[PDB]
């Protein structure tokens, strides 16, 4: 028997089988519902579209995200997402497959409890297990120590791990991520004349961000270069023609990660929270943590993020240290790759949560030793 | 006779016992009364086939060079007599080349599990012969011990008696030059390797396949040889592998029928499929080296299996083929003082075989008892040995722990040993401490088998068990300009057991092959020759 | 009688459409490649200045 | 009749030929920028190692 690794994330569902090299199904975690009336009788159209299909009918639908910041807000359409994942993308019956799911650190407990209640009662899986995303990222990166920065689409967190022991008092979590960057880009394009307001235009803006944004190595010098030259402008083609050109906005958007005061937050940049999570750790392991700074998740994919972050952490740390930023090319799938590795271990097959275990101990069994 | 066995010590001089008169005159005498000889069990297998309408299996068990070849030869002679042996012996030097290598106990040891199926018709008359290869060890193509060599073929090619092969393959005469081979015994007084090269070339030219095809075979082996000298370095301020030496890359590509830059890119930057897109995977030096080794082992084993298919096609006769009687040639329960991973695999295979025979003899004794009307002692004779099998194949067994360890991030041999001990020591029955006697080299743990207590060594198992096949380079091979595209024709939702390219282990492939070999044997009534 | 004129115009039109499609394909290809190469050179150049101040 | 559509197809065919011309000009400039960037990055990727050994 084989296990399923579902990295539901927040903004992309990645699913597959444990033991594969990459996720088999990758689609947005979106539920769309039609907002117009519908005139053609016999169309027989359905009430809610899920996943990658809802992006084709994006112009007719109003798109919801069932996961806001790691946390699941809408539970019915989350069951819809899972049903679509199991039956339409993977085509497997979950009554004979153990399921491994991921979650961010420092989340509500009811999230896990309802997740397992659903996975055991609605889908009847024989076993299940909820894992932390940063640990799986380290598994896939091949380290056993190192401080991992896992910037997804809802949540950013640091989890320092040494020799296989995680130091929970030094775990940082930040609610600035890819969706906040999309909203800042929507708000910042307005000053150039373009307006994107619909939930269907938020997807176009996300595409613009992915394909054109980048992190500046020196923010003030890049601002001066844009204010003087024009060698920064690039053009993008909207779905209906209507080419748009952006300059400053290319690097002003992901700079919010290093200056969260752009979107009105009080916290410090990802470089400074990484440094602070290191300084919370014991003095003996800071060498290895500095030397093993692992990036993962989609929001770490901007060109220049690693060089910028190395420059910052180097200017923060003492001069004797070797700062290294580990940023693989298959970065944004590291959580899933590590999850597959983990569920594929023979040593792991006694750490699942069984059906009868749950039936006898209630959903509270998720927080206990069967973690 | 020794019960259900047939034991045969080889005589070193000619005897009249192999004259056709005893062959013809045995017809009509029974097994229970006639004195022991392999003609007896041959006829008994034949008549068993004819009465039960089933296949039979002859399991000749001995060391290469102790008479196994000629024993099987006289078997096939007797079978022809009671009604294509020349073709078998004629194509044999090919297998002798491509599947034999020098070990310490023997200089012409067989590594693959040769097995000849002799079919028949409805009238029990000679119809055709089939052949299958099993359990061919791939680790030899890359790693060789301190006291042993690689396969014979590389040395036979290294015989300068064919200078056209060397000057067309860029093979310098010096055997120390090539790293895949130089770690083993360079040259030994085994045989006249030049003459053996000639005998194999003769067998090739008299076999169905053309001269271009032998040329491609030789050049492919030379390409496998050229894989070993590749050199990779880490990048400037990153963890990525990049090639510094490009000359052997260029020449290996020019041989293989690919582009050099393209093959280097396919090794340094694999591309994997994530849903509907492709993203590039990163590699370091260790990963790219493991991939190169797995690619070489794969292409060699592929060419070998296809050569066996060609041999069988040459042998193939259109006569209808009914029930067969197979004869099996397998490695032995080898013991040494520095047993290793390969010897563990061999002993695991022989464990499955011995347990199979033991259960067979159990059912035979139950048959004797149910005939005699005296039925007692209803315990089987197999589980007492299966208990040792459960320490290799079963989850949390040695093979599963090894797979998990070569999957884990920073695993080392000491950690492997610690996990073996923590998970088996005392809690098991057969796993136990090593023993240090007469100042033996080293031993990390000891298993007990049917053939005695064996002490195994850990060092190197993690590194040698990895088999990460590189899918982009496999696609390159599929797009070659050679015969290579046939060997690599195609190799690597709704319920998919597709294990990844990285989650591949020699031990797992070996367990699968052993499973299917057992499934082929367990359908035939067996017979055993010692 | 002008139908031959019409057909010939259709043929040259089809040829020109195929030509335009191929030219767009090559254009987008080379443009992706130039942008990626410029990204790489700018990144590594900044890295060169950093290792230069490091040497200093 | 057929004349309006004929000459309209003619005008858009000429304009698409203009698109071909400009697209090919963009192809030439793209080739130039790619090759020049390649030479520069060659210089840089061969001297970065010297810089790193200097600091070593
Ligand atoms: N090339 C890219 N550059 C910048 N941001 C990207 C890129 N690709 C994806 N993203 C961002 O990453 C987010 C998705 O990250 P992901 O790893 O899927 O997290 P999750 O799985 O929790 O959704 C998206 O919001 C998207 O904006």
């Amino acid at each position: 028997t084989t296990a399923l690794v579902c990295d539901n994330g927040s903004g992309l569902v990645k699913a597959g089988f444990a033991g594969d090299d990459a996720p088999r199904a990758v689609f947005p975690s979106i539920v769309g519902r039609p907002r117009h009336q519908g005139v053609m009788v016999g169309m027989g159209q359905k009430d809610s579209y899920v996943g990658d299909e809802a992006q084709s009918k994006r112009g007719i639908l109003t798109l919801k995200y069932p996961i806001e910041h790691g946390i699941i807000t809408n539970w019915d359409d989350m069951e819809k997402i899972w049903h679509h994942t199991f039956y339409n993308e993977l085509r497997v019956a979950p009554e004979e497959h153990p399921t491994l799911l991921t979650e961010a650190p420092l989340n509500p407990k009811a999230n896990r409890e309802k997740m397992t209640q659903i996975m055991f009662e609605t889908f009847n899986v024989p076993a299940m297990y909820v894992a932390i995303q940063a640990v799986l990222s380290l598994y896939a990166s091949g380290r056993t120590t190192g401080i991992v920065l896992d910037s997804g689409d809802g949540v950013t967190h640091n989890v320092p791990i040494y020799e296989g022991y995680a130091l929970p008092h030094a775990i940082m979590r930040l609610d600035l991520a890819g969706r906040d960057l999309t909203d800042y880009l929507m708000k910042i394009l307005t000053e150039r004349g373009y307006s994107f307001v619909t939930t269907a235009e938020r997807e176009i803006v996300r595409d613009i961000k992915e394909k054109l944004c980048y992190v500046a190595l020196d923010f003030e010098n890049e601002m001066a270069t844009a204010a003087s030259s024009s060698s920064l402008e690039k053009s993008y083609e909207l779905p209906d023609g209507q080419v748009i050109t952006i300059g400053n906005e290319r690097f002003r958007c992901p700079e919010t990660l290093f200056q969260p005061s752009f979107i009105g937050m009080e916290s410090a940049g990802i470089h400074e929270t990484t440094y602070n999570s290191i300084m919370k750790c014991d003095i003996d392991i800071r060498k290895d943590l500095y030397a093993n700074n692992v990036l993962s998740g989609g929001t770490t994919m901007y060109p220049g993020i690693a060089d910028r972050m190395q420059k910052e952490i180097t200017a923060l740390a003492p001069s004797t240290m070797k700062i290294k930023i580990i940023a693989p090319p298959e970065r944004k799938y590291s959580v899933w790759i590590g999850g597959s590795i983990l569920a594929s271990l023979s040593t792991f097959q006694q750490m699942w949560i069984s059906k009868q275990e749950y039936d006898e101990a209630g959903p509270s069994i998720v927080h206990r030793k069967c973690f | 006779y020794s019960g259900l066995f047939c034991v045969t010590v080889n005589p070193y001089k000619w005897l009249p016992v192999y004259t056709p008169e005893v062959v013809a005159a045995y017809r009509g005498k029974k097994r229970s009364e006639a004195p022991p000889h392999i003609f007896s069990i041959s006829d008994n297998a034949y008549q068993y086939m004819l009465t039960d309408r089933e296949n039979q299996s002859i399991l000749i068990t001995g060391e290469s060079g102790a008479g196994k070849t000629v024993n099987t030869k006289r078997v096939i002679q007797y079978f022809a007599v009671i009604a294509l042996e020349d073709q078998i012996i004629q194509a044999n030097p090919a297998l002798e080349a491509f599947g034999n290598a020098k070990t310490v106990r023997n200089d012409n040891s067989s590594r693959f599990g040769k097995f000849i199926r002799i079919h028949f018709g409805a009238t029990g008359k000679l119809a055709s012969a089939d052949i299958e290869t099993y359990l061919l060890e791939k680790s030899r193509v890359i790693f060789q011990l301190k006291a042993e060599r690689d396969y014979h073929i590389f040395y036979q090619i290294l015989s300068n008696k064919k200078p056209e092969l060397l000057d067309m393959l860029l093979i310098t005469n010096n055997p120390y030059d090539y790293a895949f081979i130089s770690q083993g015994e360079t040259t030994v007084a085994s045989i006249d390797d030049a003459e053996e090269l000639m005998a194999t070339d003769n067998a090739f030219d008299v076999l169905g396949f053309t001269s271009e095809e032998k040329n491609s075979m030789y050049k492919l082996t030379g390409a496998i040889m050229h894989f070993g000298n590749m050199k990779f370095k880490l990048k400037q301020r990153e963890e990525q592998a990049e090639p510094d030496g490009t000359e052997e890359a260029d020449k290996s590509a020019y041989l293989m029928g690919l582009n050099s830059a393209d093959l280097l890119k396919g090794l340094c930057h694999p591309r994997v499929k994530v849903g509907n897109e492709y993203v590039t995977k990163g590699q370091n030096v260790q990963q790219v080296i493991y991939a190169t080794g797995a690619l070489a082992k794969a292409v060699y084993e592929r060419m070998f299996n296809w050569m066996v298919t060609r041999i069988n096609a040459t042998l193939e006769t259109k006569q209808p083929r009914q029930y067969f009687i197979g004869v099996l040639d397998i490695a032995g329960f080898e013991i040494f003082d520095f047993n290793s991973f390969e010897q563990l695999c061999i002993n695991f295979t022989n464990e499955k075989l011995q347990q199979f025979f033991n259960h067979h003899m159990f059912v035979l004794e139950q048959e004797e008892y149910k005939k005699e009307g005296i039925e007692w002692t209803f315990i089987d004779f197999g589980m007492d040995l299966q208990a040792c099998i459960d320490l290799i194949e079963k989850p949390m067994g040695i093979m599963s722990i090894l797979e998990e360890e070569c999957m884990f991030p920073k695993a080392t041999d000491m950690t492997f040993k610690a996990k073996l001990f923590d998970n088996h020591l005392g809690k098991s029955a057969n796993f136990q401490k090593p023993r240090n006697i007469k100042g033996k080299p080293e031993a990390h743990f000891s298993l007990i088998h049917y053939a005695g207590i064996v002490d195994y060594n850990i060092i190197g198992w993690l590194q040698k068990n990895k088999d990460p096949l590189n899918e982009t380079v496999v696609g390159l091979y599929q797009k070659s300009s050679l015969k290579l595209l046939s060997t690599l024709f195609a190799n690597y939702g709704k319920g998919k057991a597709k294990k990844g390219s990285s989650f591949q282990t020699v031990s797992a492939l070996h367990r699968e092959n052993l499973n299917k070999l057992m499934t082929n044997l367990r359908s035939t009534h067996p017979h055993f020759v010692r | 009688s002008l139908q031959k004129k019409l057909k010939g115009t259709e043929d040259e039109l089809d040829k020109y459409s195929e030509a335009l499609k191929d030219a767009q394909e090559k254009l987008e290809l080379a443009e992706k490649k130039a942008t990626d190469a410029e990204a790489d050179v700018a990144s590594l150049n900044r890295r060169i200045q950093l290792v230069e101040e490091e040497l200093d």
